[PDB]
């Protein structure tokens, strides 16, 4: 690889030399953006029973 | 390689744990004139074989307990060595450590941690302050 | 490991030695006493700190100390 | 091994989670530390001195800041005998309907709780009136508290550390502090007292934004530079005077009239104002006395060594020999300690006796859960750092004495007969106890028998004859201050006995705690609080004479101040060591301050109730005791919650159980030992290994606790479940039936 | 057996009595001890 | 109304997150990091 | 009338100050 990725190179931010590296960390970024953004979603659309929860409301019956 | 024939025993639930295959394992190698029924050092009893013996043990003193208190005060058994067998295959002889039994003094062994003065010339504390030794390490 | 120290008042009685349940001691030649023997402590790094040698000792006060310090897998007496 | 922790490579070789309980325990024992100097060692507590003051100085932000926010400061000015004071507010999501009601109170529309502290009317003292007020102090103790921060860092940094020899220098040290940490600082408050708070109290604002021009006095300052200095006593605040305003207000900076002011019955703004001004001279006066750089000034160490009075010759001060003693403190940072720890738990004692019968703040005498909580707390204190101050005593003997350079003096000296002092204060012990304990159980098979008029009723006459020296004339006695005639009420030659007015009006007065009334059932308990005060001296003082050796360890000074034993020889050696003595002594520390406490709450529930005569009858027997405190006043609390509903008391109620609970787990680390466990985590060890699925496996190999962890451990399960358990019954009983 | 006595501490101090274990709230009812009981009281038959 | 916790205090919306970051969320992280302190080599 | 959104806020602001040199501090003492 050209640049900061080639065999020589000495760079310590970029640490990934290798390309099953990359396709690894890629399957987990997919995975995890995907499962953070469906678990902020769920938080939101269910706002109201959380904000029950959090301030005891659901303690009522 | 330590040879010997392990008594009959039939399993028991205080033998070895992880440690005698990560950090160290004891052994201890006895013969007797006859079979007979001795008791394991961790619980129930087993049975040594005719010939001469080798038991496998978690820790020293079970080797210093059964070869002390069994082989040689019941058993009249005087030739037990015990063993330190570590993972990667070495094996050192610690009892007895040169051959004769320590109650027995013999020659050649020298003075260890030997205080030339009675324990109660000891140095106090605070004259040993920040110096790291401590009252009966004192010259 | 603990420190286990053997001081001159010693009388070459073997108890000390007899009494150790994990072979820490051993009786040395030695001239200070008629016994003609002195306890000593090759072997503290097998010391558990059970302190029996002390309890077998008959001199007034002990002639062997044991100290408790840095503690082990042996010196707790762990089987595992 | 592992890098934690630091400070010693033998409990970082330590394969066991012995290694992580030791690590905590041993932190902050700086001398023991691997490889630690005695400079690295002044300089290490030095900056940890900073940071212990920036976590003050953020605490006191904390309760400022939350009373600002949450509190109702402003609404409790109003009304200060009718309004519950709020600490902060309650966020607990686990809460339901009922409890949120039951929290909801003091004028608040949120849950809150209600403050027991006295801040509310310290604060109202001296002067604070509204919130904002309140959150610029709050943000002030913030930068404060950074400011110790980084004093703390930069006496770290290599150019600003200081060398061993300053921190060794005590005459310096001594005229700063006694001069200007004692003097100035009490100047500066008085300054504060006479500018800010009295003209508050006078319904006269006076802050940052007018207080240049604003004179606190119309005679100015010009009267106490031309001798004028009567012109600030005069006009003082009349009779009736209505606090936080100017209704019946005087002019006067400087009274010393005595006794209470009567709205407010606590001490005069004013008195309190030249009470710091006379302290804070005597203080800068003591500060002058020893010699540091300009020849003048007593040298403390030739004070100590010096052998002649006057030409002839004696063993020192009081012909005793003092000799080697400077050393022996400058050198030993644990003698240090338990002076002061000592002195401050006699001062935390004399708060809490001095602050309920003389109340310093405006109506905090009405407000009876904070009398009761304020006394308690000060009490309880005071006997811990008293068990610190022998703890750290004991420590001395062991780490920092030597016998050659203390030869021959007092401290020598008493080593030398600690046989006679021991087994003289057994003797004491030995008598109060067997005589207290028996007048009790004889005066409870008496009131058992039905014959309450055979008690033994011993009257306190000795401290009744001090109340009547003191101007009490409900006792009939005629002596010193009680009779008007006396020679010590006229004040002969001068007459100026301009205190004593008032003192005999708050004397006298039946509404407050000033020299309460006692008889015979408080002759007992005091016996008591000797037994206590007895024992818990005794413990402490035979484990610190015998931390360098006994007959059954004549070496036990090589073996540290805390270990467990020294095994079952010679008869057996447990709890031989002087920490095991310190460990039994916080029993007997906290069942002294038990009986203290329950005095304390019992006479004042009784007068607060209006049925003084139940103390009086009941508390002569244990019986009294048991079933007219104990079990008479827990209904309320124990009500709670129960199947009917829940109301404020419901917190108390459960840290009730909880102290308890923590109390009876505190039993299972006393009674059972070590090896006990140590063969049952083996079985554990063991079944762990063989089950599959479990893929965990310990880093450090599980054992049992220690034998001293156990102590430490049992001994704070125990001290923690006796104040909760205590603290809950204390609150609730006072709080449930009064405001 | 002890925790949940501590549960029931905790639910009733709350003002949650519905989140008890008890009759009115979550039961826990000794059913095979209940028909012991109607077994010998149906075996002399009462 | 006294079904729900509230605050008439300035920012009552400070105990809704804060009491949940400092006792269930934030808590076990922070055991994390100290375990990982107290167990790494030498 | 107890403080306002502006001061609660000004105040976790400046609580940051002694919050870091609460931490430059303690690191200085573990060295
Ligand atoms: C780590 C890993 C591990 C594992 C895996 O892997 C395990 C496993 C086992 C098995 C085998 C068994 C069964 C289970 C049960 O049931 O029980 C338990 C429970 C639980 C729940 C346990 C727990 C589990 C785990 C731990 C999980 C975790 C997770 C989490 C969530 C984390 C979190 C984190 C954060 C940061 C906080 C057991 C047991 C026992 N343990 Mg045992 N573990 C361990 C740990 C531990 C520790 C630390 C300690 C101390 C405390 C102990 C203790 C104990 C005792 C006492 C006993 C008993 O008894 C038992 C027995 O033996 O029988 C027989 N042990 N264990
Ligand atoms: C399942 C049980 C349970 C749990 C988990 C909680 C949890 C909580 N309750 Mg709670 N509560 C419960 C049952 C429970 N409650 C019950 C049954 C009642 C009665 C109905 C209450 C009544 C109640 C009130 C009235 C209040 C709470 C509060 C709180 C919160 C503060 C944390 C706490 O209590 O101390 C946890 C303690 C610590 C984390 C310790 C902090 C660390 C310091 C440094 C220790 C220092 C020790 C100290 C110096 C030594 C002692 C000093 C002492 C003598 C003064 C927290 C959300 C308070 C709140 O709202 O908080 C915002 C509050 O005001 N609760
Ligand atoms: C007038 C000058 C002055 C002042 C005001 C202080 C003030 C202080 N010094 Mg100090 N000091 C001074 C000069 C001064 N020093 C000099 C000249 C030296 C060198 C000889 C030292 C050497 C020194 C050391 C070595 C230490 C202090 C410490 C302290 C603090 C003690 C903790 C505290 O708040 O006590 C409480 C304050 C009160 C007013 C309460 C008193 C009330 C009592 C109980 C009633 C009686 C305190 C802030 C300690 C520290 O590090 O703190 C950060 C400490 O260890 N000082
Ligand atoms: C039973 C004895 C007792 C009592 C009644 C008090 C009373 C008081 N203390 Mg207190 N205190 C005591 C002993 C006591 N103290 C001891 C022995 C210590 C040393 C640790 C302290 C340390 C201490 C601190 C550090 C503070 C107080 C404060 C207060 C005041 C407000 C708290 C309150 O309402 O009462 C206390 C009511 C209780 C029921 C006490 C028990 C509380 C818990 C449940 C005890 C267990 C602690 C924890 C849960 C276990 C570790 C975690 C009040 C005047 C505060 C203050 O000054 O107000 C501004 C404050 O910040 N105390
Ligand atoms: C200003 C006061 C002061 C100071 C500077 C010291 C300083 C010291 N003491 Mg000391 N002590 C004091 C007051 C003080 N003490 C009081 C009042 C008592 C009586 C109770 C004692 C009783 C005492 C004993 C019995 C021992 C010491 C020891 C020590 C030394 C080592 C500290 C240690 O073990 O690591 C730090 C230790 C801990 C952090 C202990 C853990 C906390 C305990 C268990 C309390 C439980 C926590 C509780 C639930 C909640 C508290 C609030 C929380 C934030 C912690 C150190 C020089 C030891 C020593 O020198 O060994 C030879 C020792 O054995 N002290
Ligand atoms: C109710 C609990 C209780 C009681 C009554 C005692 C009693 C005593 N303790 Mg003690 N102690 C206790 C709990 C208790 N302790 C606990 C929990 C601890 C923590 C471990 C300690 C720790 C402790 C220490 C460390 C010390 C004491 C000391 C003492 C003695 C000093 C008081 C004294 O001499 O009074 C007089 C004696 C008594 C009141 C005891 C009762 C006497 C009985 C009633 C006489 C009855 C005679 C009768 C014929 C008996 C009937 C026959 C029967 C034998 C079958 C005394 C024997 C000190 C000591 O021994 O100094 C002398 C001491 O150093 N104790
Ligand atoms: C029903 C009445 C009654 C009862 C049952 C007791 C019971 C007891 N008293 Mg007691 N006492 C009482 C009334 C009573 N007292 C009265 C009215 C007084 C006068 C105020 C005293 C004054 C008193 C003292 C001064 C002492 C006792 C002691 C004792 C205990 C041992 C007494 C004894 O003979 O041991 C058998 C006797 C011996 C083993 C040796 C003799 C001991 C005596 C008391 C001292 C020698 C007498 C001599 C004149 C020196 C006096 C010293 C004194 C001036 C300080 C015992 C628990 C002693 C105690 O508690 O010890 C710890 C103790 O020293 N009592
Ligand atoms: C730890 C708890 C504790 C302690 C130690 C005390 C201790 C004391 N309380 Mg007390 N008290 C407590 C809790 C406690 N209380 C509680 C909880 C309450 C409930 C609120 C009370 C309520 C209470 C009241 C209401 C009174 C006391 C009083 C007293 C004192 C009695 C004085 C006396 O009779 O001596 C008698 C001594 C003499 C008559 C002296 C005789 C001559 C001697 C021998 C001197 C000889 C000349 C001398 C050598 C020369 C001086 C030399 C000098 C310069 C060195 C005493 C100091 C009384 C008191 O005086 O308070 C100030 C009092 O009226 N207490
Ligand atoms: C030491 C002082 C102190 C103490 C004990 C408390 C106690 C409390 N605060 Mg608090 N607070 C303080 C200062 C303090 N406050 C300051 C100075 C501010 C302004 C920045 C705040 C701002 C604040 C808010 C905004 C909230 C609380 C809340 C709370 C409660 C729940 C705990 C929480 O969420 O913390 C939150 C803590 C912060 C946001 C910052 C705290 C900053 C202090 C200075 C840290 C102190 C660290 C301490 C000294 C080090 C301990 C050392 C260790 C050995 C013990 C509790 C009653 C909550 C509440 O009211 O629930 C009902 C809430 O929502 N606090
Ligand atoms: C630097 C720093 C800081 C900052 C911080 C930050 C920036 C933070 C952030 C944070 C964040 C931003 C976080 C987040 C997190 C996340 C999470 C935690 C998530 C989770 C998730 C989940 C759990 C999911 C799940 C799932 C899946 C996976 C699938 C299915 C579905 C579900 C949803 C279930 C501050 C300034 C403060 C201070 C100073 C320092
Ligand atoms: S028991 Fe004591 S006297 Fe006997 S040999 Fe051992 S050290 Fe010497
Ligand atoms: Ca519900």
């Amino acid at each position: 690889p050209r640049g900061a990725y080639g065999s020589t190179s000495k760079d310590s931010l970029r640490p990934l030399r290798n390309r099953d590296e990359w396709y690894q960390l890629n399957g987990g970024i997919f995975l995890g953006a995907m499962g953070g953004a469906v678990f902020a979603y769920l938080l939101l659309e269910n706002f109201d029973a959380l904000d029950s929860i959090l301030r005891g409301g659901v303690n009522v019956n | 390689t330590l040879e010997g024939q392990t008594p009959i025993f039939g399993g028991g639930t205080g033998g070895l744990l992880t440690k005698a295959e990560r950090e160290e394992k004891y052994v201890i190698t006895w013969t007797s004139p006859k079979e007979q029924v001795f008791e394991m050092p961790t619980g129930g009893s087993a049975i040594m074989r005719q010939g001469k013996n080798k038991l496998e043990i978690a820790r020293k003193e079970y080797g210093i307990a059964l070869g002390g208190q069994q082989l040689r005060a019941k058993f009249k058994i005087n030739d037990y060595k015990i063993y330190r067998v570590y993972p990667n295959g070495e094996t050192q002889m610690i009892h007895p450590a040169d051959g004769v039994f320590p109650e027995k003094v013999n020659q050649g062994r020298p003075k260890v941690r030997y205080v030339d003065r009675n324990i109660g010339s000891n140095p106090s504390p605070a004259k040993l302050k920040f110096s790291g030794v401590q009252p009966y390490d004192a010259p | 490991s603990h420190t286990v120290k053997i001081y001159d008042t010693c009388i070459g009685c073997t108890q000390c030695v007899r009494a150790c349940p994990t072979d820490v001691l051993e009786m040395v030649p030695w001239d200070g006493c008629k016994a003609a023997q002195i306890a000593s402590s090759p072997r503290t790094e097998d010391c558990v700190g059970c302190k029996r040698c002390e309890t077998a000792c008959p001199t007034d006060f002990l002639s062997i100390r044991v100290y408790l310090g840095a503690e082990t897998t042996r010196s707790m007496g762990l089987a595992y | 091994a592992t890098k934690f922790p630091k400070f010693s490579q033998d409990l970082a070789q330590d394969p066991t989670t012995r290694r992580i309980w030791y690590a905590m325990a041993t932190a902050h024992d700086f001398e023991l530390h691997d490889g630690m100097t005695e400079e690295n060692l002044y300089q290490k507590i030095f900056a940890s001195h900073f940071g212990h003051l920036a976590i003050i100085f953020l605490w006191a932000s904390g309760v400022l800041f939350h009373v600002a926010w949450q509190g109702n400061f402003e609404q409790w000015i109003k009304d200060p005998l009718n309004v519950r004071p709020i600490a902060h507010a309650i966020w607990d999501a686990q809460f339901g309907p009922p409890a949120i009601e039951a929290f909801t109170r003091a004028g608040a529309t949120n849950p809150v709780d209600i403050c027991y502290s006295g801040v509310y009317h310290w604060w109202y003292t001296i002067g604070m009136r509204t919130n904002n007020e309140l959150y610029v102090g709050a943000i002030f103790l913030l930068l404060l508290a950074a400011l110790f921060l980084f004093a703390g860092w930069l006496h770290l940094q290599p150019r600003y550390r200081p060398t061993l020899g300053w921190f060794k220098s005590a005459e310096p040290r001594l005229n700063h502090h006694l001069a200007g940490l004692f003097g100035v600082s009490s100047l500066a408050w008085a300054a504060h007292l006479i500018h800010v708070a009295i003209p508050e109290s006078r319904g006269q604002h006076v802050g940052w934004d007018n207080f240049l021009f604003t004179p606190p006095h119309p005679a100015g300052l010009g009267a106490f530079f031309t001798g004028n200095w009567s012109a600030y006593a005069q006009n003082p605040d009349t009779a009736q005077h209505v606090f936080n305003s100017s209704q019946g207000a005087g002019t006067a900076i400087l009274t010393f009239l005595g006794g209470f002011h009567p709205q407010t019955q606590s001490l005069w703004l004013t008195d309190m104002a030249h009470h710091h001004v006379a302290i804070a001279v005597l203080f800068i006066i003591a500060g002058h006395m020893y010699r540091t750089n300009w020849g003048i000034g007593h040298s403390i160490k030739e004070m100590l060594n010096s052998k002649s009075f006057f030409g002839a010759k004696v063993e020192g001060p009081f012909n005793l020999p003092h000799q080697g003693l400077y050393d022996t403190i400058n050198n030993s940072l644990h003698f240090q300690l338990s002076f002061a720890l000592a002195a401050l738990g006699v001062a935390s004692s004399l708060t809490a006796q001095h602050m309920y019968s003389m109340p310093p703040y405006a109506f905090i005498g009405q407000d009876f859960t904070t009398q009761a909580a304020l006394y308690t707390h000060h009490q309880y204190i005071a006997g811990f750092l008293m068990v610190g101050a022998f703890s750290h005593a004991g420590i001395f003997w062991i780490r920092d004495y030597d016998p050659e350079q203390n030869k021959g003096n007092v401290l020598d000296r008493m080593l030398r007969h600690k046989e006679a002092i021991i087994s003289h204060l057994s003797w004491v012990s030995l008598f109060l106890g067997f005589h207290t304990l028996g007048l009790y159980v004889h005066n409870d098979v008496e009131v058992a028998f039905g014959a309450a008029e055979k008690q033994v009723l011993i009257e306190p006459v000795f401290a009744q004859f001090i109340q009547a020296a003191h101007g009490k004339a409900l006792y009939g006695f005629n002596t010193l201050l009680s009779n008007p005639d006396s020679i010590a009420s006229t004040a002969w030659p001068n007459h100026a006995n301009v205190w004593l007015p008032g003192w005999l009006d708050a004397v006298n007065n039946t509404t407050n705690s000033l020299f309460l009334t006692i008889g015979p059932g408080d002759f007992y308990v005091h016996h008591a609080i000797a037994l206590g005060l007895h024992v818990t001296t005794l413990v402490l003082v035979k484990g610190a004479l015998d931390a360098r050796g006994s007959k059954l360890m004549p070496d036990k000074k090589d073996f540290g101040y805390a270990f467990p034993c020294d095994g079952p020889g010679r008869g057996g050696t447990c709890d031989i060591s002087a920490w095991d003595a310190s460990y039994l002594a916080v029993f007997w520390m906290l069942n002294t301050l038990g009986w203290v406490t329950f005095y304390w709450h019992w006479k004042h529930l009784a007068i607060w109730e209006g049925n003084i005569a139940q103390f009086n009858e009941s508390s002569t027997y244990l019986m009294g005791w048991f079933r007219d405190y104990l079990w008479l006043h827990s209904a309320q609390l124990i009500n709670g919650y129960n199947p009917y509903g829940t109301n404020s008391l419901a917190i108390w109620s459960w840290m009730f159980l909880w102290g308890h609970l923590a109390w009876a787990v505190s039993f299972m680390f006393l009674i059972t030992w070590r090896g006990y466990w140590q063969e049952l985590i083996e079985t554990l060890v063991w079944a762990h290994e063989k089950t599959p699925l479990s893929f965990g496996y310990w880093r450090d190999k599980p054992v049992a606790l220690s034998i001293v962890q156990a102590r430490l451990v049992g001994l704070t399960h125990f001290t923690v479940g006796y104040i909760a358990t205590y603290g809950a019954f204390l609150i609730a009983s006072t709080a449930g039936k009064f405001g | 057996s002890f925790a949940m006595y501590c549960h029931n501490d905790t639910m009733r101090a709350f003002g949650r009595p519905q989140d008890m274990f008890s009759d009115t709230g979550i039961q826990l009812q000794p059913i095979f001890a209940q028909w012991i009981q109607h077994i010998h009281t149906a075996a002399v038959g009462a | 109304d006294m079904t729900q916790l509230t605050g008439s205090y300035a920012a009552s919306w400070l105990p809704w997150i804060m009491i949940p970051l400092i006792f269930y969320i934030l808590p076990f992280p922070v055991f994390a990091l100290i375990f990982i302190w107290i167990e790494k080599e030498a | 009338m107890n403080i306002s959104d502006t001061q609660v806020f000004v105040a976790l602001v400046v609580a940051l100050l002694p919050g870091l040199l609460a931490f430059r501090l303690a690191t200085e003492l573990y060295k």
